[PDB]
């Protein structure tokens, strides 16, 4: 989406392009990008939606988008002798508009696009200068009866918050960091500190790879004790 | 980032930033040196002066265009001219900037060659391109087809295009341009008494050129009015006072490039070529071609050239098509807009030159679809 | 579910879907392709035209029939013909739908042969089947006996039945057509200084035919009135203005179907080889083919080609036969409306050829009476 020969980039060539149109867009899209990528993808006609035009994939799924009027939408050629009548007008409107070359755009080549990609990165480096925390407040029921909740609903609060990513990220790793304070208690009973946990594990039949107890706690994927849980009773 | 828009040409010299709006330095393409010997000790005269410098000093110095006819002449002067170009009126150092030349269409390759050669050489530039003026032309004007007419200082030619294809053998290339009409004009201010000889004073006469001249919708009539009444003389002050009037010339001169026999030439006029250019592309793009007049240039900068033009050429063609000219009122730089918004588009970004590939394959890469 | 109808003929394919009353796109069969370089970066020009886009982009690109005469000769213009067809023009996933195909008779078996692998493998339909061109254009007369002329733009063939069946050994094929036609205008229309040689402009002298041409009821009377008067005159406008005037031509070009001898072929004219037809068959039902002339195919359109037909079939045929010519006025469509009539039948269901039953047996399954 951001680099060059990108979408948004795209979308400024055919913005900057003498008689570009919706069509010609959308070609000069597939043909950048189709076959030669795999988040880039052909939409799917079904469902009797009206048209969607090219599917992308995000951390919250796939999503397929619409093309006709990006065009038109995007371009916006500030004029400057207007903007100057302003600066000189009796109003108060000269308080906004008060008054290098390089990467400097011309008043005939502006687009929206652009000022976006320039304000999101003032974001996400003067953000990226704070340490974060995060809080997602979810809505569980259509109505306000609390406690009762529709899973569907909140699934697409799921991805839209994107913490599902998270749990998948720290979920094809080691999940389950735990200490012997219940490892111990709970394990002795197949074989009744450190090299007791050794004896512990070697005893109820687990392989070497899937877990690691580094120094002080062992690390565990979320399936395998589920496996024990069952055999860890008997 | 950015590249740089530089568009030579004789006469005038325009450059800028890739994606600006228009050519942030202007400045006649001359070089200067002095013709006196000069006694002032510790004045520290400088040697050659350039450009606009050279156009202020003039009553000392002895002016030398280095283009001729879109091409290169004088090797030397044309290597002044770019760096007082980069290092005077855009102050930037040309070793991070790809560059966008432009060149007439029909020119030796001998001239594209040694441009390239000497800006990654001397300059050394990242990247470079060579363009056709009129192809850029065409993308100032927003277009896609229609035969473009530009007319510099020193060339004239028509290229027709149709959605984007360049029809090569219908390229017409006249060496009739706005200095030739300034030294007819210098030629037939004489029967006035009006003497102007030098290299300098015949920037005086380019300036009269470009303020009073224009172009008659009918020749014979005109030439019959300014003949009966006065209505036509307007004067104009000298950088001395001693005030000129000008009659008939202000519309002999610019007739000429209807009429090339005035200056001995014997090719046809604008709107024949123009008309003929037309003629030799497939029957089915001449509809559109007919609409799609585009022109630019200085020299098509004339009151009343587009009427003129449209009259002729519709005398030429048939009845039943339609005849339209695209003369935007800043044509004047439609070449180096266009530049700008080809050089600042992205599936542009892999056209470029890039010095790797010209010390790799030697400045006969130009020729080659390094284009 | 629904059938499509795919009629690829020459010069015009025309598709749509079973059970409906006219096909739904009509477009030229024609594949286009650029014969300039092309000079404006970002016009992302594709490198391929097809159909109505080529057609209208004329004035650039060379125009290939992919169909010489009723069999195809460049696989991969048709196999784009054939996928622009589906999913531009009809808009139509070919996955689940049976494909009706056409195709004259006396063809290479390795047409239909590739046909139908191509039809399996690339475009992977449910089924299909390969129909003869004359035996639709009957259905669609809603008649069960006599001969039917169908005459495309590439062949032009005869095929005489009766109740219901056919008669093979006088299916006459001949291989004069439309083309053939704009081939010989283009030619005599020299003769008046008019010159079209590119194959753009071979569309241009089409149009002419199709608007200007008719048939002479007597030639030798036509010749002699165009002589001494001028009422035969028309003139026509070019894509360029221009205007053209056509006289003695407008009836001398589609004469030749009559005369084979102006374009230096041997054969019989078309009454001829009609009543040849006739004769081969059996004595019993010679009547009745003689009042069941069918006409169909775009070349049998000629103003007055009806008349002049029975006028010469009936002074080939005995004084006490009837003689009838069924020219339907939507005549250039036949084949396909009984293309869709023959596809919306159920009795025909089961000829179809199922893609399990073809990867079962291979491409031969077309000659197979699975035909
Ligand atoms: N207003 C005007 N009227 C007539 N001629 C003009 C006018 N302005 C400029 N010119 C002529 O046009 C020339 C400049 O054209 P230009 O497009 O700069 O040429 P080039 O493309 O070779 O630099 C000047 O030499 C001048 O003689
Ligand atoms: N009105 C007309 N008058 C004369 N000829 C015509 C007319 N319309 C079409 N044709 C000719 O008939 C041809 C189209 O016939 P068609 O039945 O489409 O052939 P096919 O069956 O091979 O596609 C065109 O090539 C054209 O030259």
């Amino acid at each position: 989406i951001e680099k060059p020969m990108g979408i948004f980039s795209i979308l400024e060539e055919e913005c900057m392009f003498p008689k570009a149109t919706d069509t010609s867009f959308k070609n000069k899209l597939y043909e950048q990008h189709l076959g030669k990528s795999n988040n880039f993808q052909k939409p799917k006609p079904a469902k009797g939606k009206v048209e969607a035009h090219f599917s992308l994939v995000h951390y919250a799924g796939t999503v397929d988008y619409n093309i006709a009027g990006w065009l038109d939408k995007n371009k916006d050629p500030l004029n400057e002798t207007v903007v100057g009548l302003y600066q000189k007008s009796s109003m108060k409107t000269l308080a906004y508009l008060f008054s290098k070359g390089a990467k400097k755009k011309g008043s005939s080549f502006q687009t929206v696009s652009a000022l976006f990609r320039e304000n999101l990165n003032k974001l996400m480096t003067n953000l990226r200068s704070t340490h974060p925390h995060f809080v997602r407040c979810i809505i569980p029921n259509e109505t306000k009866t609390p406690g009762a909740m529709e899973h569907e609903l909140v699934l697409h609060q799921l991805r839209c918050n994107g913490v599902l990513e998270g749990i998948r990220i720290c979920r094809k790793g080691f999940p389950s960091r735990i200490l012997y304070a219940d490892f111990k208690q709970r394990y002795k009973v197949l074989n009744a500190s450190k090299k007791a946990s050794e004896k512990l594990l070697g005893s109820i039949d687990i392989d070497h790879t899937q877990y690691k107890f580094g120094h002080t706690k062992v690390f565990f994927k979320a399936g395998l004790l589920g496996l024990l849980e069952e055999m860890r009773d008997d | 980032t950015t590249a740089l828009v530089c568009d030579n040409g004789s006469g005038l010299v325009k450059a800028g930033f890739a994606g600006d709006d228009a050519p942030r330095a202007v400045f006649p393409s001359i070089v200067g040196r002095p013709r006196h010997q000069g006694v002032m000790v510790g004045m520290g005269q400088k040697d050659s002066y350039v450009g606009d410098e050279a156009q202020s000093k003039r009553g000392i110095l002895t002016l030398k265009y280095p283009i001729e006819h879109g091409i290169i002449t004088n090797w030397d002067d044309m290597e002044k001219i770019w760096h007082h170009t980069f290092y005077n009126e855009l102050r930037v150092a040309p070793e991070e900037h790809p560059t966008l030349l432009t060149e007439a269409p029909l020119n030796p390759k001998a001239n594209r060659e040694k441009m390239t050669q000497i800006m990654f050489e001397t300059f050394n530039v990242p990247a470079m391109y060579v363009a056709i003026q009129a192809v850029l032309s065409l993308y100032a004007s927003g277009r896609t087809t229609g035969i473009v007419l530009d007319s510099g200082d020193g060339v004239t030619h028509n290229v027709p295009i149709y959605e984007g294809y360049a029809l090569p053998h219908a390229i017409m290339r006249l060496d009739l341009a706005g200095r030739d009409l300034t030294d007819y004009l210098m030629k037939i201010l004489t029967e006035r008494g009006y003497s102007f000889v030098t290299t300098a004073e015949r920037e005086i006469v380019r300036d009269i050129k470009e303020k009073l001249c224009y172009v008659a919708l009918d020749f014979e009539n005109e030439m019959a009015t300014a003949a009966s009444s006065s209505s036509l003389e307007k004067s104009y002050e000298l950088p001395d006072g001693q005030v000129i009037t000008i009659g008939n010339e202000r519309f002999r001169c610019p007739e000429t490039l209807f009429q090339p026999s005035f200056i001995g030439m014997e090719s046809a006029g604008i709107h024949e070529t123009t008309y003929n250019s037309i003629m030799k592309c497939d029957i089915d793009i001449r509809k559109d071609l007919y609409a799609n007049n585009v022109m630019s240039g200085g020299t098509t900068m004339y009151p009343g050239i587009a009427d003129r033009m449209q009259k002729e050429i519709t005398a030429l063609a048939p009845s039943t098509m339609k005849i339209k000219i695209i003369a935007p009122p800043e044509r004047k730089y439609s070449v180096w807009i266009g530049g700008s918004i080809l050089a600042s588009l992205s599936t542009f970004q892999q056209m470029w030159i890039t010095k790797q590939e010209y010390d790799e394959a030697g400045p006969s890469i130009v020729h080659r679809k390094c284009f």
